[PDB]
């Protein structure tokens, strides 16, 4: 059905982009036990991608002349790209352990910022 | 909530979507948004509620690790056998 | 023929010796893809082992009285125990994607101090 | 070189091999090492510049990698088809 298979075809689009910002490099020298938890960061980012594509399709299913469909989608996109951080807690816990955790605290915080503008969207239509 | 009023009215109140502009659409294509909406509501405060546990558990064990006044005293019993 | 020989048998004798100390243990969690790079680690090890042995045997072959033979072969020995180090490159590429790497630069580097010492103790010779 | 001169000296310098204990033997032997010492050469250096080509190549992809000034553009494209 149209709906659906647009939504869900915008969708992994839109999550190999963000995933696409979440690369960075950690050079550990000299130690023996190295841990590196990435959890939850893929869950957020697929929650957070998979909520915003809802946004720029709703409006642009509803709102025809899709020069404008396209402006109102932009400027969406823009919206998550600043503002967004990364935590990288570098945990030593021996002098032969250290444990790099990613932090997806901010990606969780920035959820909330969007799902409220889902919620005054809909309620706005 | 009236804080994040403001932020997606501004937009709209730009050279974007009006009020004017807005078709008012009342279908079958409302009800199957609503549950959808309820959908992301339970995932996202599912992942709420784990990193939330998983917070507080790990400032849990630190609590439940009880710091003497000298740390050098654990070792002292061991070295005597 | 006795040259040839003693030399070939002590290379793996030290060689065992060097790989010996080259073990750790890294643990990953929550990761999909994991890929462990440790090329050249076994040709830098096998260049300054055999090298190694060059030096030692060199000096027990002319010098006479085994007891200062060996008293020159152990000082080498210690040598090249301290002041080697070991890199572990882990490189973040994606969320799902992490890179140990196990650099063989020390090892490298410390090859060309030992071929200094074999030349300086050729010319000597 | 004279950097690591004086490094080999100083042990010699030592209780161990002196100076008069030198055999200074020349024969058969001697040639037999040198061209091994010229094939150390030609084994390490081969290491040492397939080292160095990783190196520069590590540092190749990367600058040829265009950074833009936003990296939030090139999913604009696809999604609008």
């Amino acid at each position: 059905m149209s709906f659906e298979e647009k939504v869900e075809s915008l969708h992994p689009a839109i999550f190999e982009q963000l995933s696409s910002e979440f690369e960075q490099q950690i050079e550990v020298i000299d130690c023996e036990n190295i841990t590196i938890d990435t959890s939850h960061i893929t869950a957020a980012l697929s929650i957070q991608a998979f909520v915003t594509t809802m946004i720029i399709v709703a409006t642009q299913l509803v709102i025809a002349d899709e020069d404008l469909a396209d402006a109102v989608a932009s400027e969406i996109l823009i919206l998550d790209s600043s503002q967004i951080k990364k935590r990288t807690i570098i945990k030593i816990i021996n002098s032969r352990n250290i444990k790099i955790t990613l932090s997806a605290d901010e990606i969780i915080t920035f959820v909330q910022i969007l799902l409220q503008v889902l919620n005054s969207i809909l309620s706005e239509l | 909530d009236p804080m994040t009023k403001m932020l997606v009215q501004n937009i709209f109140s730009k050279h974007g979507v009006t009020k004017d502009k807005m078709k008012k659409v009342s279908d079958e294509e409302k009800e199957m948004l609503l549950n959808l909406v309820k959908d992301l509501q339970a995932k996202s405060q599912a992942l709420i509620e784990n990193q939330k546990k998983k917070k507080e558990e790990a400032a849990a064990q630190e609590q439940k690790n009880t710091k003497p006044l000298s740390r050098r005293e654990q070792l002292i019993e061991q070295i005597r056998q």
